[PDB]
C-alpha cells in the first residue's frame, strides 16, 4: 500500500486547502473599507473587465449563430420557424451565456489573477509590504477580488445579447424568417423576472467561485517559476468543475 | 497519521470502482434481469411500428417487454414472442387457493350440475392438479393488441383482460389478436 | 515507465468500451446486416421524402433497405431499388412443396382444368419446373407504396400482398405502385 | 481524463433534466434519448471537452 497511502494524503492536503480558502474568504468580506481602495478597484475593473471584453464578445457571436442554423433545421419540420427566436433566446438567457462565459472567464480573467499575485510572491513584494506594516490582504487581494463578482454579471449580458442578435442574423437575414415573428415570439414567451434574472444569478454565484479559487491560489502558491506556472492551470480545472457542478442546482431549482 | 492516509485512500479507490460499477449497469451493458420471467407468444396480422424491448402492458402498467418479432413467408403472419413478469402476473400462494375456488364455485352452479355428470367434485380433482403447476393471471379470453401510446407515442403490446374461467400456462400463445391500424388505412376506411 | 505504459493500456481499455457502446448501443449499425439478399425495383410517381437506407416491411417486419432513388428522364417516373432478403422472404424445402402442389391445385382445379387442351400435367409439370429457379414470397399483384410511420415520421416502403397464383421471381419488377401522400394530396382525396 | 469524466457527466445530467421539460408538453417525451444522444454527439462533446 505505497500508492493508496499516497492517495489519502493527497485528498487530505485538498481538504485542508478549502478550510484556509474558506477563512481567506471570511477575512476579506467581513472587514471596514479603508482609504484609497475605490480607486484601486477601478483599475482592477479595467485589468479584469476590459481586458475580457473582445473575447467575450466574439465568442457570443460565434455561438450565436451555431444556435440559429440548428434551431432552424429543427424547428422547419414541425412548421414552427416562428418560434426560432424564443428557442434562441431562452438557450442563451437560462443555459449557454451563463456557462460558456463562466468557462471563458476562468480562462483568460481567472488564470491572469492567479499569474500577477503568484509572481507577486515569488519576487517577495507580499513580503516586503507586510513586514511594512500594510496588510496585503487588504491592498492587493481585495481589490481584485471585488473587480471579479462584478465584471463577470456585466459580461453575461453582453454575451446573451450579441447572442441573440448574432441568432437573428442567420435566421432572419440569410435563411428568411419574418423579423416581425421573430421579435413578437420572442416578447410572449420570455419573461424578465423568470428568464433574465434567473440568468444574472447564475452568472453572480459562478463569478464569486471563479474568482475566489483564482485569487486563492496565487497567494497561496509555492514562489518557484514551475510552482507558479502548476497553480494556474489549477485555477482552470477547478473553477470549470464548480461551474459545471453548481449549474445543475441552479437549475433544479429555477427551472425544475 | 500513517493510519489515517490509508483510509481515505481506500474509500476513494472503493468509491471509484463503485461507481464504475453502477455506470454499467445503468447503460445498458451487462445486467438488466428481470423477476423469474417466463415467455409468451402471440400471433398478429399486422404490427407495423413495433420494435424489440418494447413495453407490455395490462392496465397501464407495465408487466414486461418484447423479445423478437419473425414472419411467416407462407401464411403472411407475424409471431411476436415476449416475456412477462412473476410478480405482476402470477399468483402467490395464496390468491392461487382465491381464484382455484371462485372458477370452482362457478363451474359446479346449477347450470352446469345438470350438464355434467351427478358423480361431480371429481372434476374439481382433475382441474386443481392442472391448475397449480404453471399458471398466469391471463385468463382464456383475454386479448392482445398493437397500441400507440396517445397520438405520438412510440408503439407497445396492450393485454385487454375480460371474462374468463380458465387460464393460460406460462409458455403458451394468446389466440385472440388484433394487429395495427395504419393512418393509410383510416383516411381509406373513411373516405 | 512500467507504470506509465500500464496506464496507457487502460486508457485505451476505456476507450475501446466507449467506442463499443457508441456503435452498438446507441447507433443502427449492428442491425444492418442482409442474409444473401437480391435486388429488386419498383417506379413510383412521387417518392417525396423517401431518403436511402430507408425501410422496407412486409407485415411489419422489416425485409430489406433502400439503395437508390433516381429520375429516368425519358418516362420521368421514379425509379427506386432495394434490396431484399434470403430468410424471411424466400422459401425453402418444405414450403416450396407446400406451393408447388397448390399452384398445380389452384390451375388444375375444377374451373381451370378444361381451359388448356386435353394434354396431360406435363405442361402443369412445366408450371412446377418454372418454380423452384429463384422464387420470392411476394406474388404477381402485390402492391408497394410509400407509407410514413406514424404523422411525424419518416417514409419507407410498405409491401401489401393480395390474391394471386404465380410468383416473382428474384429481380423482377413489382408493376403496381402508388407514390407518396402530401398534404395536398390528402385534401383533394376527400373532396 | 478525470476532468472528462466528471464534466461529462454533469452536462448529461442537464440536458436530460431541460429536455424534459421541453418535451413533456407536447406528448412528446419518447424522443429524449435522441434529443440528448444528438445534442451531445453533434454539437456539445467535441466543443465542450476541447475547451476544458
Ligand atoms: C414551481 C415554482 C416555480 C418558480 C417560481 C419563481 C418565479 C420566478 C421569480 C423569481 C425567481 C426565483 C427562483 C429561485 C431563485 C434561486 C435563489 C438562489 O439560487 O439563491 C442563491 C444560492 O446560491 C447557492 O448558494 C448555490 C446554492 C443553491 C441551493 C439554494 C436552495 C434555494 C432554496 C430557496 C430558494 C426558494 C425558491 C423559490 C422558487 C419557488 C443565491 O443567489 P445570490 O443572491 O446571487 O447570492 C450570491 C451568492 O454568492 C451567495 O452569497
Ligand atoms: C445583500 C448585502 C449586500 C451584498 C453583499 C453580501 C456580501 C457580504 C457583505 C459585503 C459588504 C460588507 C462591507 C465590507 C466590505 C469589505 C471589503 C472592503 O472593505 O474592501 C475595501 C475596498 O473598497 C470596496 O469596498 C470595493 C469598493 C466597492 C466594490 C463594489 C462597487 C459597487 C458598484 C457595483 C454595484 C452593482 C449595482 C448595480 C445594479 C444595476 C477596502 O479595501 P482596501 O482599501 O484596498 O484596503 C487597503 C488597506 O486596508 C491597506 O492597504
Ligand atoms: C444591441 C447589441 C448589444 C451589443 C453591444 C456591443 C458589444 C460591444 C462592442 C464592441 C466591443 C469591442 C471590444 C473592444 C476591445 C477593447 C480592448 C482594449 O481597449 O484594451 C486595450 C488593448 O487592446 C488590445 O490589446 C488590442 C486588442 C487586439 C486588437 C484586435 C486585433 C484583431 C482585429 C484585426 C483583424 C480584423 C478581423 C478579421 C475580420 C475579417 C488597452 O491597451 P493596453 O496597452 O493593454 O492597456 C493600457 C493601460 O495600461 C492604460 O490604458
Ligand atoms: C416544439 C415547440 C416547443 C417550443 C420550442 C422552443 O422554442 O424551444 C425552447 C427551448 O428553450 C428552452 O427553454 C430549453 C432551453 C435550454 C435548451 C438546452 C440547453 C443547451 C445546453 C444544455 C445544458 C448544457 C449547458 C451548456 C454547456 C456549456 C423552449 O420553448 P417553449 O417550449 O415554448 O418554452 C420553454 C419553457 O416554457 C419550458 O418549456
Ligand atoms: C458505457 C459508458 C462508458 C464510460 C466508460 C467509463 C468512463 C471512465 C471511468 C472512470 C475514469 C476514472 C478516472 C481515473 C483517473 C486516473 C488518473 C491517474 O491515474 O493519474 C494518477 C494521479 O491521479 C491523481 O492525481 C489522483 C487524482 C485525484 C484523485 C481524485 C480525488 C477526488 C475523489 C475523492 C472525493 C470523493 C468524491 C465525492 C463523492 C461524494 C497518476 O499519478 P501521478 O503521480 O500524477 O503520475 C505518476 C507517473 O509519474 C508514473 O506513474
Ligand atoms: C419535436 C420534433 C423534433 C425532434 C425532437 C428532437 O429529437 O430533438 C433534436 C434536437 O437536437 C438535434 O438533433 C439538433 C442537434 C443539435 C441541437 C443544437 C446544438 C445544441 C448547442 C447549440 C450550439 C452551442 C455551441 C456549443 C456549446 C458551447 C432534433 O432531432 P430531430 O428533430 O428528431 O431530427 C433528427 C435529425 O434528422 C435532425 O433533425
Amino acid at each position: 500500500m505505497n500508492t493508496i497511502a499516497w492517495l489519502g494524503r493527497l485528498v487530505i492536503e485538498r481538504i485542508r486547502g478549502i478550510g484556509v480558502a474558506a477563512l481567506m474568504l471570511l477575512q476579506i468580506i467581513f472587514s471596514l473599507p479603508s482609504a484609497g481602495g475605490f480607486g484601486r478597484f477601478v483599475y482592477q475593473m479595467h485589468r479584469v473587465g476590459v481586458m475580457s471584453l473582445l473575447i467575450i464578445t466574439v465568442s457570443g457571436l460565434f455561438i450565436g449563430l451555431v444556435l440559429g442554423l440548428q434551431g432552424y433545421s429543427i424547428l422547419v419540420n414541425v412548421g414552427s420557424e416562428s418560434m426560432l427566436g424564443t428557442m434562441v433566446s431562452l438557450t442563451l438567457l437560462r443555459e449557454l451565456a451563463p456557462v460558456v462565459a463562466a468557462l471563458l472567464f476562468a480562462g483568460r480573467a481567472g488564470s491572469a489573477l492567479t499569474a500577477e499575485i503568484g509572481s507577486m510572491k515569488q519576487s517577495e513584494q507580499l513580503a516586503s509590504m507586510e513586514m511594512i506594516g500594510v496588510d496585503p490582504l487588504k491592498q492587493i487581494v481585495s481589490p481584485r477580488l471585488w473587480a471579479g463578482i462584478v465584471s463577470l454579471p456585466m459580461l453575461t449580458v453582453i454575451f446573451a445579447a450579441i447572442g441573440i442578435v448574432g441568432g437573428k442574423l442567420v435566421g432572419v437575414d440569410f435563411l428568411g424568417v419574418d423579423e416581425g415573428s421573430f421579435w413578437s415570439g420572442m416578447q410572449n414567451n420570455v419573461q424578465f423576472g423568470h428568464d433574465v434574472v434567473n440568468g444574472i444569478i447564475k452568472s453572480i454565484v459562478f463569478a464569486l467561485l471563479c474568482t475566489w479559487i483564482a485569487v486563492f491560489q496565487g497567494y497561496a502558491c509555492d514562489p518557484t517559476p514551475e510552482g507558479i506556472a502548476t497553480a494556474m492551470t489549477r485555477t482552470v480545472v477547478y473553477s470549470s468543475l464548480c461551474v459545471l457542478g453548481f449549474d445543475f442546482v441552479l437549475t433544479a431549482v429555477m427551472f425544475g | 497519521s500513517r493510519t489515517s492516509e490509508l483510509a481515505v485512500g481506500i474509500f476513494v479507490i472503493i468509491f471509484g470502482i463503485a461507481l464504475f460499477f453502477l455506470a454499467m449497469k445503468v447503460s445498458g451493458l451487462v445486467g438488466t434481469n428481470l423477476s423469474d420471467g417466463y415467455t409468451m407468444k402471440a400471433q398478429f396480422d399486422n404490427v407495423n411500428g413495433l420494435k424489440p424491448r418494447a413495453k407490455v402492458t395490462m392496465s397501464g402498467v407495465t408487466i414486461g417487454r418484447v423479445d423478437s418479432i419473425t414472419l411467416d413467408p407462407v401464411t403472411r403472419l407475424a409471431t411476436v414472442t415476449f416475456d412477462l413478469d412473476g410478480k405482476l402476473t402470477s399468483f402467490n400462494a395464496e390468491q392461487l387457493k382465491e381464484v382455484q375456488k371462485n372458477a370452482l364455485d362457478e363451474l359446479r352452479y346449477s347450470s352446469d350440475y345438470t350438464q355434467a355428470t351427478p358423480a361431480q367434485q371429481k372434476t374439481m380433482e382433475q382441474q386443481l392438479i392442472s391448475n397449480m403447476n404453471s399458471i398466469t393471471s391471463i385468463d382464456e379470453d383475454a386479448y392482445i393488441m398493437v397500441a400507440t401510446n396517445g397520438l405520438l407515442g412510440e408503439k407497445y403490446l396492450k393485454i385487454v383482460p375480460g371474462g374468463g374461467l380458465n387460464y393460460l400456462k406460462r409458455g403458451d400463445t394468446i389466440s385472440n389478436t388484433q394487429g395495427t391500424m395504419d393512418l393509410e388505412d383510416l383516411i381509406s376506411k373513411f373516405i
